[PDB]
């Protein structure tokens, strides 16, 4: 049994016509304190996967060196490492969820959220959930923390099921991901104006993009706000 | 619930859901949570049902015997602190987030109050269970200047967030607009996105199918 | 300190009279003359608006009142208790009824409960009668159109039509002649033009009148649309536009 | 602070100078983790030239603020203008005498023409302090440095605190007026 | 300790074409043990019949309070209530107690006089009113019978079709339910007459 | 839930209800309360469902090995003591289990144990357990004879579990009887409660409470 | 305080109540007489909460007796009845309730008819032809729906009640110490003496 | 404290016919007013022509599914490919829930599939391993909305014959394929109106002696 | 399991124990033998928890009858019941203890004496001309006080038992059925069928 102390807050990400994108903020918050600026929840497993991970982040580094530690261990012994025999995101995804179920099973738990994100060997793409209590779920878009309240009724509008997966663009995908974040800036108390992205193509490959920041935000209209109500001045 | 406001141009509009649960089970498919408090100042309501509407009518009441007594149209700032007042004084045990909405010989109006007695301003505001889904979409699409159309749209849009995607809203989308020098109009069930689908069999009994001990005939006359 | 009235100021002398209340009545009878006429389609409610002063605006004082969306008032007697009446009615109508049913009091009980107020006075320690009497003027589904008279004592009756005031002998005589059942409400109106315009001695015309109807329901005085069993009030106030406009053809 | 009621946060000052007083603060409020108001106005007016700063219960200091207001407005029809000591008085009185179901922790600030800028902070158990400033400042500095004091302090507890956020409000109280100040995330992030 | 479900019960009304019907079951208990088989659910003050569930002792006491407003209703009024009306005085009576409420599931079912249209109503144990079309439900079988109303009804159906229609949904949503059955009971109202019939149930 | 068991000239007969409930929700109404441990033994269910369904089976594999090895017939003293300190085994981990053990064999005759998860063995002629003991207890209790035939004793049990059924809210369904002879258990039936009670209040004249 | 029962019979009710008065562990009194006669034709037997249950049957005496005196008539076990399940509905809500539970069995004289009534201390009423408090139904009433018909003598239900009494005595934990039985009939209110 | 256990909805349904099995459910996965996917199957081909849903907490459901699956495949190594009967699969998934009686998986399951005699068989699993052979059985949060409607129309309960004065009954008799998913549609539309936590979408599994065949339908996702 | 009585006296012990088995609110037997034989010349009586009492008990006897096949030789009373304290002494401080409470009623062939040991659940073992478990010694203890003497006789002892239980009976809460008598002395252990 624990109790999270440094924690990484929402997680999204959704399905486009050839490929996956997911994004998640550089903060490690210290329940109200936004303490540490320089924190990478994304991470990349091979050229074909990334994941992403929120909630504790004292786990989540146990979590990088696990599958820091897969990758070269398949390695081993594996002439085809490189090709036919490397990781997939469905491997990496079971590894990870076989772990959380045994963790919690144990009354133990990694405090998780993750999300795997990533394209198969078959051009397919895989996006699929796990979280501390080794519940898994898959669908068009998903959400950790408050992006699953924030994010995800945005991009739904976007991809509102299956047959809207081939009709949606990269840079289409991209905005509303761009979009979700900077909503999550403005209502989520423990976010980050400063995020990481990731995009998985079946064609281009892994695009990994660090240092980006919410823009085009509104706040203008504040000034003419006054008061709570009777006040004029 | 999910309940959304947009202030325009010319005015004010506000809009809701129509699902009424009750735990997990639906009690009301269609339920009116846009409130009247006064002919040109409308209430939408979220919480606990029978507070929200014990508490805009109390207060409508008085609105309206303080109407008369001052031969004047009522305000949305005197609803406004009659009702944070109210709920201030039973410290959040009266369930009832409002948002308060109208126009008056001031202008236009729009705020929120919650159940603890706290009142916000604002442009675009959205309270419920849905109200992030709603928030996610104004903060999206909201801009200053917009037309009584666009703000409509907004609204309807920031409520269908809540229906499709939060489990305590659904149904339909109500709407009320409140335009300066108009009358209020009031849009019931504006958008019917969830109509039941045709059974695939009718389950009317064959008469004589339920067994009966007795009959007698009721006297409901004098 | 503190109220020591505790007791009756109105009385039964030896002969059995009420001393106060028909020193009320008295009041009442100096007071300006006011009338209803009851139509088949609806009510009328009409009386004088005596000025104080050429200097004060007749308009901010109102004689004729509306108390429920569907019931109106006037009177004769004293002003400042009228009014009072007024504020006390109008709440009544919400406190003991609305807010209990939902839906506004018929005339007969909205009545009622202003005809108690008024008989409270009558026997409530350290206070004297209303002096006034009132004409109201009311509908509702059930009951329809009716027009009632409530003394200074709390005694109220229905009337077809009646007169109260300075001269309301005259006035009630007038009244017999020309009323019948089958009068519409622009005959009702008519009619209370003429039978006012014998008791005023002065001006004549839509701003010295004060005139109201209970009559058909008003849409376009409801305020909102899109609730179809909101209809609007059937208390209408006639402009002084609108009473001019009838009194070319009298 | 009752369970799910709407926060303050805490990121308030007022800052006595050579001129008179200013108010500052952010426009955050929250509901758990959730941002309720992001454009909030946390600095009221009790009278023309007395303000406060309201942290902690939104609700309960919203119902104080009024009720300041309504006893300021009183004061004034009869006995003249009331002095900042005399705001701060009232607004400890109710604090102090309410302190087992209230959550307020405000900041008065007010311009006199004999007292000059004057600031009192009363915290949460209905304490009353007289300070040149509230919460390396000199006294008697210039409008444009007090704006800059202000902005750089507020602009840090947003950069370390989630509670705080949004814009920065600013009121000037001085003998010329009063003026409302305003700066924008990109403005006061990169200081 | 649930005082809306120890002496449970269950009350389901529903419209028709010129009608309405209101049904209940009769059984009474104290937890596990049935105490009583004739316990009636459904009254009627004039041609406004109401049906309460809930804690049983709230049930009497609501009676007995609505039978001495209307009383005094159409002492006063010089007629009998209407359902509409009578809805909210239920509403009313109900939240004047709310924060001593009492625990019971209300539902209200009748013809207008005046107008002839049919009406139904329900209610929370502090006032709510849930006005419906359909069909209203109330009880310890509430999540049973909204799955039978909802499959089972139809609009406009007439009386003799409505009556199999509402003891189906009852009778079935009862035997679901540990707490309700031991007997039931149907109003079929019409304008102007109104037959009760008993119905035959498994009595375990 | 309603169980009962008694011994008498003609052997046990054994009765029980079907209802299974979910708090109030009734989960099923067909629930087969007899576990037939094997053709010559009887275990009746209440308490926990798996815990006596899963360990009443167990046992029969047991008694299975012990006339293996033994070449004789298990006593029913040494089937129930096997349960019973199984349980006991794992006492103060949570398991529910209230059951009678039913058997007929030559050195014993007609014989019952009740057995309980918190450890209790007792041997006795009569038992009555679950939701709706007290109603069947007070119907054998008064009616019961050593020298009834088993077409009464039948119909006592089965009488016994409607008096149940009618009265305890978590007792209903439909009634399951088994008459245990020394060759053996003979099952007589499935009887639907609703039909039951209307058939028995005629006949009987019993349940004038009732409106038929 | 523990076991109450009634039966209503043809031309009569019958109470019968524990005579056992028990506080921890001993049992103080093996005669205590747990009934009240409200009126002439009216008895109501109680159990509950210690001090409670006398000090309700005793003032629901006295405003019973008192309406007696004033209006020289004698209310119908349906009126008082009513009168006591009104009382014990105020009391459930109160600051501290009655925790008592009563039968009423009375003799209406202008229906010529025996009457009883079930009222638990929430204010719950029924009328019953044999009822019973707290587990004293759990183990009568199987017997009483068996055996019990409506047109029964006196002697009949008294032979009926004998049955329930010795099933209590063989399955119930606790000595209760048998019970005083009365008879409410159109003569009146009589005990038995010997049972 | 840290909670093991977590409610992901949902509800499940299994009906049996002559010669053939239905298993349905809905698609839906949520979490307290949130859709985690619209479309998540939890009805499952096992082999042996046996089909098997464990609803309830999603991620002992999927362990449980899992775990009877190996469970199919290591009979076949150890039992000379033997075909693994419903009756035997029951018992050994008994064995696995029961397994963990000190911790157990938070489902309801369901398996459907064909008894040894070629007739349609539905076996339903308590939390802790108590079964029970049915012709019909609801599982998951609609559960108490659908069973009565299946007792009344799938086994006829209630319903006598017409004009026999309650004395007959409605006969029983196997339903055809199509009547019964006729009655599993109309079964979840009814489930999706009144509950929350019901909807998006519904897959069957039917199972006969040529295989196991799917079908899905839409439902309301709101 | 509630009431278990002894008495030694000239020639002999007497043991009394309940026959009640009660469970919730009903009583499953009212023919239950709380006491098992550990050797010819020793008998064990107990009460406490359900299940642990006889599990307890058929284990101690077991492991005496071992004992006595083993060196074909009888253990005295005083070697049994210290035995038996040690096991409930190891147990108190087990993962989960026995809760029973014991009497052990044995005669020495060698002093040619009866002995009676009261040990209870914590491992207290002590001898006594008279003992009982549990609240049973509360409205005993005055009367074996005052009656008892020690040069009495079996019958004596007996009667002295009867005024016991007769005392129980009329003032112990609980019905517990009577009691099952056993006497032990030179000639082994008897059992007195009428009691
Ligand atoms: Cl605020
Ligand atoms: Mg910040
Ligand atoms: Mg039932
Ligand atoms: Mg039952
Ligand atoms: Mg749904």
């Amino acid at each position: 049994t624990q109790q999270p102390i440094v924690t990484g807050t929402s997680v999204i990400s959704m399905k486009y016509d050839n490929g996956v994108i997911i994004a998640a903020d550089n903060l490690g918050s210290y329940g109200s304190l936004l303490r540490f600026n320089g924190v990478e929840r994304l991470i990349p497993v091979g050229d074909n996967t990334v994941v992403g991970i929120s909630g504790d982040i004292s786990d989540m580094q146990h979590i990088e060196r696990l599958l820091k530690d897969l990758v070269t261990e398949n390695a081993y012994d594996n002439p085809l490492a490189d090709a036919e025999e490397a990781l997939e995101p469905s491997y990496i995804f079971e590894y990870l969820a076989t772990v959380m179920y045994q963790r919690r099973s144990k009354m133990n738990p990694l405090w998780n959220a993750i999300i795997v994100a990533g394209v198969q060997s078959n051009g397919d793409q895989f996006l699929r959930y796990v979280n501390l209590l080794g519940v898994t779920y898959s669908s068009p878009t998903l959400a950790t923390g408050f992006g699953a309240h924030m994010a995800n009724p945005l991009l739904r509008k976007v991809v509102d099921r299956e047959s809207d997966i081939p009709k949606t663009t990269v840079q289409v995908a991209e905005e509303a991901i761009v979009n979700a974040m900077r909503v999550l800036y403005y209502r989520d108390a423990r976010s980050s104006r400063n995020f990481s992205l990731a995009i998985i193509d079946k064609n281009t490959g892994l695009t990994f993009k660090k240092n980006l920041q919410v823009e085009n935000m509104k706040w203008d209209f504040a000034k003419d706000i006054k008061g709570y109500g009777t006040q004029k001045i | 619930t999910t309940i959304v406001g947009v202030k325009f141009n010319n005015g004010v509009v506000i809009a809701a859901d129509t699902r009424s649960t009750q735990g997990p089970i639906v009690a009301d498919k269609n339920c009116a949570k846009l409130h009247r408090i006064s002919p040109k100042i409308w209430c939408a309501g979220a919480g606990t049902a029978a507070d929200t509407e014990a508490v805009t009518q109390l207060i409508g009441s008085n609105i309206e015997l303080h109407s008369l007594y001052t031969s004047r149209e009522p305000r949305v700032v005197s609803a406004l602190q009659m009702l944070k007042q109210h709920l201030f004084k039973y410290q959040g045990h009266i369930g009832a987030y409002l948002i308060v909405a109208g126009v008056d010989p001031t202008g236009s109006h729009l705020f929120s109050i919650h159940a603890h007695g706290s009142t916000d301003v604002g442009y675009y505001l959205s309270l419920g269970s849905g109200s992030l889904a709603a928030m996610a979409v104004l903060e999206s699409h909201w801009k200053q200047d917009l037309t009584k159309e666009e703000a409509i749209k907004l609204a309807s849009d920031a409520i269908q967030a809540g229906i499709w995607n939060d489990l305590g809203s659904g149904s339909n989308v109500d709407v009320c607009v409140m335009e300066i020098g108009k009358d209020a109009e009031y849009l019931r069930n504006y958008l019917t996105p969830n109509v039941r689908e045709e059974k695939q069999k009718s389950y009317k009994f064959p008469r004589g199918t339920t067994a009966v001990l007795k009959e007698s005939i009721v006297n409901i006359c004098d | 300190m503190t109220d020591r009235y505790s007791f009756s100021l109105t009385t039964f002398s030896p002969s059995g009279k009420l001393g106060q209340i028909d020193y009320a009545l008295t009041a009442v009878k100096q007071g300006v003359t006011s009338l209803g006429i009851k139509a088949t389609n609806g009510v009328v409610i009409a009386t004088e608006k005596k000025s104080s002063s050429p200097l004060a605006m007749s308009e901010t004082l109102s004689k004729v009142s509306l108390l429920t969306p569907d019931i109106g008032a006037v009177y004769s007697g004293m002003g400042p208790d009228y009014r009072v009446l007024v504020d006390k009615s109008r709440k009544v109508a919400h406190t003991s009824y609305k807010r209990i049913y939902g839906e506004y009091p018929p005339t007969k009980l909205l009545v009622s409960e202003v005809a108690k107020i008024m008989q409270e006075a009558t026997q409530s320690g350290g206070v004297r009668p209303f002096g006034v009497s009132l004409l109201i003027a009311g509908h509702d589904e059930f009951n329809g159109f009716s027009l009632y008279q409530v003394d200074p004592s709390g005694s109220y009756f229905p009337w077809k039509a009646t007169a109260i005031g300075k001269g309301s002998v005259a006035a009630k005589t007038f009244l017999e002649k020309r009323w019948n059942d089958e009068l519409e409400l622009e005959d009702a109106i008519h009619i209370a033009l003429l039978t006012l315009k014998e008791s005023v001695e002065g001006e004549f015309n839509g701003d010295t009148i004060e005139l109201a109807i209970i009559g058909d329901e008003n849409p376009d005085l409801l305020g909102y649309t899109g609730i179809p069993t909101d209809k609007g009030p059937r208390f209408r106030k006639l402009t002084s536009q609108e009473i001019n406009d009838r009194l070319e053809a009298l | 602070l009752k369970k799910g009621e709407v926060s303050l946060g805490t990121s308030i000052m007022a800052v006595t100078f050579k001129d008179g007083v200013i108010l500052g603060a952010d426009s955050r409020t929250t509901t758990g983790a959730y941002i309720a108001n992001r454009v909030t106005d946390k600095l009221t007016r009790v009278h023309d030239k007395i303000w406060c700063c309201r942290s902690g219960s939104a609700a309960d200091t919203q119902a104080i603020a009024d009720i300041v207001q309504y006893h300021l407005e009183l004061y004034t029809s009869q006995y003249g203008t009331p002095s900042t000591e005399t705001a701060a008085s009232v607004f400890k009185e109710l604090c102090y005498e309410n302190k087992d179901n209230l959550t307020a922790g405000i900041i008065v600030a007010g311009y006199d023409d004999k007292n000059k800028g004057e600031v009192y902070t009363i915290p949460l158990g209905g304490s009353v302090h007289k300070l040149p400033y509230a919460i390396n400042f000199r006294e008697n500095m210039s409008k444009e440095e007090t704006v800059d004091f202000i902005k750089h302090s507020l602009s840090q507890a947003i950069k370390w605190d989630g509670s705080s956020g949004g814009v920065i409000r600013m009121v000037v109280l001085t003998a010329a007026g009063v003026e409302r100040l305003i700066f924008y995330p990109d403005e006061y992030e990169q200081l | 300790s649930d005082p809306s479900s120890i002496n449970g019960g269950i009350v389901v009304a529903m419209t028709g074409k010129d009608c309405v019907a209101i049904a209940c079951d009769l059984r009474l208990g104290s937890q596990s043990l049935g105490v009583s088989n004739k316990f009636e659910k459904i009254f009627h003050y004039g041609h406004v019949f109401l049906g309460i569930t809930g804690l049983a002792t709230d049930v009497t006491t609501l009676n007995e309070m609505f039978r001495y407003k209307t009383n005094l209703y159409k002492l006063k009024e010089e007629r009998a209530i209407e359902p509409e009306t009578f809805t909210q005085l239920v509403s009313s009576s109900l939240y004047e107690r709310r924060f001593g409420p009492y625990f019971v599931g209300p539902v209200v079912a009748g013809i207008n006089s005046k107008s002839g249209k049919p009406f139904i109503a329900g209610f929370d144990l502090i006032g709510c009113i849930d006005e419906a079309k359909d069909f209203i439900v109330s009880g310890t079988a509430s999540d049973q019978l909204f799955g039978m109303c909802e499959s089972l009804y139809e609009p406009n159906l007439e009386p003799e079709d409505l009556f199999e229609t509402i003891s189906q949904a009852l009778l079935n949503a009862a035997d679901r339910d540990a707490l309700s059955g031991w007997g039931a009971v149907v109003y079929i109202i019409k304008k102007d007459e109104v037959v009760k019939r008993y119905l035959k149930m498994r009595q375990d | 839930t309603t169980t009962l068991a008694f011994r008498f000239q003609g052997g046990i007969i054994v009765a029980v209800d079907s209802r299974a409930t979910a708090g109030n929700w009734v989960a099923s109404q067909t629930v087969k309360k007899v576990i037939e441990i094997n053709p010559f033994l009887l275990g009746t269910m209440a308490g926990g469902a798996a815990d006596c369904q899963f360990w009443e089976t167990w046992l029969g594999s047991q008694c299975r090995l012990h006339e293996l090895r033994e070449k004789e017939r298990i006593s029913v003293a040494a089937a129930s003591k096997i349960l019973s300190n199984l349980v006991y085994q794992y006492k103060g981990a949570g398991l529910s289990m209230g059951t009678m053990i039913c058997g007929y064999t030559r050195k014993e005759g007609p014989t019952i144990y009740y057995v309980d998860s918190d450890g209790t063995r007792l041997k006795g002629d009569i038992f009555c357990v679950g939701s709706g003991q007290t109603f069947a207890y007070g119907v054998l209790d008064s009616n019961y004879k050593w020298d009834l035939s088993v077409e009464d004793a039948l119909y006592l049990g089965k009488r016994s579990i409607l008096a149940a059924a009618h009265r305890d809210a978590y007792s209903g369904g439909s009634v399951n009887l088994y008459h245990v002879t020394e060759d053996g258990w003979i099952y007589h039936g499935n009887h639907d409660v609703g039909e039951l009670f209307w058939k028995v209040k005629e006949e009987e004249g019993s349940f004038n409470n009732v409106i038929g | 305080m523990d076991i109450i029962l009634g039966i209503r019979v043809q031309d009569s009710v019958i109470l019968a109540s524990s005579k056992a008065v028990t506080r921890g562990i001993s049992v103080l009194k093996d005669s205590d007489d747990k009934t009240r006669q409200l009126s002439p034709h009216t008895l109501m037997s109680f159990a509950g909460e210690a001090g409670d249950t006398v000090q309700f049957a005793e003032y629901i005496q006295a405003n019973i007796q008192l309406y007696s005196i004033r209006e020289d008539y004698e209310l119908s076990p349906q009126a008082v009845s009513s009168f006591v399940r009104q009382e014990l509905a105020k009391s459930i809500r109160s600051r501290r309730p009655y925790q008592v539970n009563v039968l009423i069995g009375g003799y209406d004289k202008k229906k010529n008819k025996p009457e009883l009534y079930q009222i638990d201390y929430l204010g719950t009423k029924v009328e019953l032809p044999y009822g019973a408090h707290g587990y004293s139904g759990f183990y009568t009433f199987s017997l009483l729906d068996h055996h019990y018909r409506p047109d029964m003598t006196t002697e009949e239900g008294l032979d009926l009640l004998k049955l329930c009494v010795q099933e209590l005595e063989k399955r119930m934990p606790m000595d209760f110490k048998g019970v005083i039985v009365k008879i409410v009939d159109k003569d009146g209110i009589r005990q038995v003496d010997d049972f | 404290q840290f909670n093991p256990y977590g409610d992901n909805g949902g509800t499940i349904l299994g009906i049996a016919g002559e010669d053939f099995a239905v298993l349905a459910g809905d698609t839906r996965n949520i979490t307290d007013y949130s859709i985690n996917s619209r479309y998540e199957p939890k009805v499952f081909d096992c082999g042996d022509n046996i089909v098997m849903s464990a609803n309830g907490f999603a991620a002992d459901g999927d362990a449980l599914v899992k775990r009877f699956k190996n469970s199919v495949k290591w009979y076949h190594f150890d039992h000379n490919d033997k075909k693994l009967s419903i009756n035997s699969a029951a018992r050994n998934i008994q064995h696995l829930l029961y397994g963990k009686r000190f911790f157990p998986y938070y489902v309801h399951t369901i398996i459907a599939g064909l008894d040894e005699d070629g007739k349609g068989a539905v076996y339903s699993f308590d939390p802790v391993g108590s079964y029970e052979r049915e012709q019909c059985r609801a599982g998951g949060a609609a559960a108490s909305l659908i069973m009565p409607f299946l007792d009344n129309q799938v086994n006829f309960k209630n319903q006598y014959e017409p004009g026999t004065n309650g004395k007959v009954k409605k006969p029983l008799k196997y339903l055809s394929v199509e009547e019964v998913i006729k009655l599993v549609r109309d079964s979840f539309t009814s489930a999706t109106e009144r509950h929350i936590q019901v909807g998006d979408g519904l897959e069957i599994l039917i199972v006969t002696k040529d295989g196991v065949r799917k079908e899905f339908y839409e439902l309301k996702r709101d």
